[PDB]
RNA sequence: CCCGGCGAGGGGAGUGAAAAAGAACCUGAAACCGUGUACGUACAAGCAGUGGGAGCACGCUUAGGCGUGUGACUGCGUACC
RNA sequence: GUAACGGGGCUAAACCAUGCACCGAAGCUGCGGCAGCGUGUUGGGUAGGGGAGCGUUCUGUAAGCCUGCGAAGGUGUGCUGUGAGGCAUGCUGGAGGUAUCAGAAGUGCGAAUGCUGACAUAAGUAACGAUAAAGCGGGUGAAAAGCCCGCUCGCCGGAAGACCAAGGGUUCCUGUCCAACGUUAAUCGGGGCAGGGUGAGUCGACCCCUAAGGCGAGGCCGAAAGGCGU
RNA sequence: GACGACGUUGAUAGGCCGGGUGUGUAAGCGCAGCGAUGCGUUGAGCUAACCGGUACUAAUGAACCGUGAGGCUUAACCU
C-alpha cells in the first residue's frame, strides 16, 4: 500500500493537534529550606519530610 | 489474561531475574542503602523481608537455608548477628522506599532504598 | 525595551523544539525556569541554556531590572543540514539527512 | 559466498606491470595513449 | 566585559562610509518552514471559482453608501496536454 | 435501498377540442465603442494560407545623453493602451545604462517515464544488524547503564584460545582534545592533534641448481606486423 | 487513554501473625546392621496469587482551573 496524492500544511497540521506537551505542575516547596522539588520526590541533595537522607 | 496474578516479568526469563534478586538482595544487606528503578525496588521488598524474619532465630537449620539462599557466607553473617537483634522488637517492615527522579541515559524512574535507622 | 538571545547552529531537528518552546511562551522567567528545569527532554536542556544566557544579556548589557522580566517572543527556525548515506538490501543505496536548528528567545520587562 | 577478486602481487605484476606492457606492440601503444592523455599513474606503481 | 563546559553559540564596547559587509563574508528572488496582527469556522457534502451580498476592523472626508482586508447566505459550475 | 413521472404531491396540478394573457436564449431591437470590404454589407472556428506588431543580447549613429543629490538588479503602490506591454514613485541596492532610426541573431517554455541543483508529503511512522545476561559501591567530570577500580553472576573452551603464509600499510605505545565518524549519550575508540617504537653468521628472503612454462644469437616459415624453435 | 476504590478522621497496596491448601517423615542427634539402608525425636520441614486481623513501611501542610445573583420582547399571577 502506497498514498495517491500529497496531503497539504492543513490536513498535516491538523493531525498534530493532540501531539503537542503538558506542563508538569507537580511542584512544590519544601517547608524547611524553601527549596522547591517535586511532588513525592526527593530535593536535589536530599531532604523529604525535613528528615537526613545520605544527602550526597 | 493477568486477573489475580502476582510478580513482575522485567523482560527476562527465569533464572536471570533469581540470580539478580540475589545479587540485589546481598548489596542492599551488605551496604544498608542502594539506587534502583522504581519496578525493581517495588518488587525486592518481596524478597529481602523473609530472609530478615528468617534470621530472628538462631537454629543451625535456620542458617543453613539461609545460606540456601544468595550463596554468600559473609552476608548471613552480616544477618544473625548485626541485622538480627536490630529488628528483633519490629513488626514487619524493614526497608523503605523513596522516589528520586529519572536517569539522563533512558530516563528511568529511579529510587532509594533503605534500612529503617541505618545506625548512620 | 527589547532584548535578544539568539543560538546558531544547534543539534536538534527544528521539529522536536515547538514541543517545548510552546510550553513557555508568555510566562514569566522564573516560572519558566521552574518548568523548564524539571522536563526530561534534550530541547529543555538546550532552550534553558538560551533562557540563562538571555536574562543575564540583558541584566549585564541593559540592566532592565531582573525579577519583572516576561519571555516575549521565542521561536525556531530550520538551519542548515548534513547529508549522509545508509546502505540498504539488494544494493540500494539511500541518503539521510542530520539536521540543525535556530533558536531565538527574546525578552523584555513592557 | 565466494568473491570474485582474490589479490595476489606476483600475478598482477606478471600480467599487467611495465615490463609486461613493453613486450608486445600493443602494449607499447597502450602505454604511449597512456602518456599521450597525461596520466600520473601509467601502469602500476608500488 | 558578561552568559556559557578555560567549549560551540551570542550580547555590549571598538575599527570602519556601511558589521541588516564578521569570515559558511557583494547583490540574496522562488519552491519550503515559523512568529504577530485583523476577519472567518465546530448541523453542514463534492475541480474550491464566478455573479450577487449583510456584518466586522483599519484610513480619508469634517458623514455622504469612499478605499483596503475578511466573506455568514445564495443562482450557476465534472482540472491541463 | 423506495427505483418504469426529476422530487414534493394532485382527483385535477391527467386527457380531448377552443379562446384570452404571460414567462422563456449569447436570436431581433434601442443605446455606446472597435475593425475588415465595396453610405450599405460583414466580423465562432481545428489542419493550413495571407497581413500587421511587442519584447531581449550585440554593432553603427556615440569622445553624444543620464548617473554617488545614486546606474543595472530585487520587492510594493498608482496611472495608460484593443493585446504582447509602457510610464512614475516609496524601500533595498553601491557603479554602470542607453533615446530615435538602421543591421545580425545561441531571441520568448508547462508537459518529451526530458538534464542538473535545491526542498516537501508519506512521518517524527518501520527500523537500531544473532534471544551468550547482567547487578551494586568508589573515583574522574558540566553531564555516567555503556570509560577506570573493586565484589558477585553468566558464555566459549577442537574455539568465540595461541601461533604462521597470502593480504592490508602505522591500525602498534604514551600524552592531549569531542565540532565531524561510532545506527543513541562518550570523559571512551581502530576518530583529530603531537611525540615515541621494529636491533640477527644460526629465523625467512638474497645466493647455487632444476620441473610444468615464457623469452630466445644463428636458422626455418611468412604480403608488412609476425609465428615456431637449437 | 477511559472506569472503580483509597490519601492519616486511614485496611488502598507490600510486610507481620493465625488459618486453609499442596508436597509427603527436613537438618542435627541416637539405635540396629561390616554396608547399601532401615527405625525414633515427628505427619516433621517448606509453602506464588487465598481468608481474616494488625498502622511496622509508603500514600506529605500544599499549588493550578472554575466567580461575584445570570441579556431583550410579550403574556399570565402576586404586590
Amino acid at each position: 500500500a502506497v498514498q495517491q496524492n500529497k496531503p497539504t500544511r492543513s490536513k498535516r497540521g491538523m493531525r498534530r493537534s493532540h501531539d503537542a506537551l503538558t506542563a508538569v505542575t507537580s511542584l512544590s516547596v519544601d517547608k524547611t529550606s524553601g527549596e522547591k522539588h517535586l511532588r513525592h520526590h526527593i530535593t536535589a541533595d536530599g531532604y523529604y519530610r525535613g528528615r537526613k537522607v545520605i544527602a550526597k | 489474561m493477568r486477573h489475580r496474578k502476582s510478580g513482575r516479568q522485567l523482560n527476562r526469563n527465569s533464572s536471570h531475574r533469581q540470580a539478580m534478586f540475589r545479587n540485589m538482595a546481598g548489596s542492599l544487606v551488605r551496604h544498608e542503602i542502594i539506587k534502583t528503578t522504581l519496578p525493581k525496588a517495588k518488587e525486592l521488598r518481596r524478597v529481602v523481608e523473609p530472609l530478615i524474619t528468617l534470621a530472628k532465630t538462631d537454629s543451625v537449620a535456620n542458617r543453613r537455608l539461609a545460606f540456601a539462599r544468595t550463596r554468600d557466607n559473609e552476608i548471613v553473617a552480616k544477618l544473625f548477628n548485626e541485622l538480627g537483634p536490630r529488628f528483633a522488637s519490629r513488626a514487619g517492615g524493614y526497608t523503605r522506599i523513596l522516589k528520586c527522579g529519572f536517569r539522563a541515559g533512558d530516563n528511568a524512574p529511579m529510587a532509594y532504598i533503605e534500612l529503617v535507622d541505618r545506625s548512620e | 525595551m527589547e532584548t535578544i538571545a539568539k543560538h546558531r547552529h544547534a543539534r536538534s531537528s527544528a521539529q522536536k523544539v515547538r514541543l517545548v518552546a510552546d510550553l513557555i511562551r508568555g510566562k514569566k522567567v522564573s516560572q519558566a525556569l521552574d518548568i523548564l528545569t524539571y522536563t526530561n527532554k534534550k530541547a529543555a536542556v538546550l532552550v534553558k541554556k538560551v533562557l540563562e544566557s538571555a536574562i543575564a544579556n540583558a541584566e549585564h548589557n541593559d540592566g532592565a531590572d531582573i525579577d519583572d522580566l516576561k519571555v516575549t517572543k521565542i521561536f525556531v527556525d530550520e538551519g542548515p543540514s548534513m547529508k549522509r548515506i545508509m546502505p540498504r538490501a539488494k544494493g540500494r543505496a539511500d541518503r539521510i539527512l542530520k539536521r540543525t536548528s535556530h533558536i531565538t528567545v527574546v525578552v523584555s520587562d513592557r | 559466498m565466494k568473491r570474485t577478486f582474490q589479490p595476489s602481487v606476483l600475478k598482477r605484476n606478471r600480467s599487467h606491470g611495465f615490463r609486461a606492457r613493453m613486450a608486445t606492440k600493443n602494449g607499447r601503444q597502450v602505454l604511449a595513449r597512456r602518456r599521450a592523455k597525461g596520466r600520473a599513474r601509467l601502469t602500476v606503481s608500488k
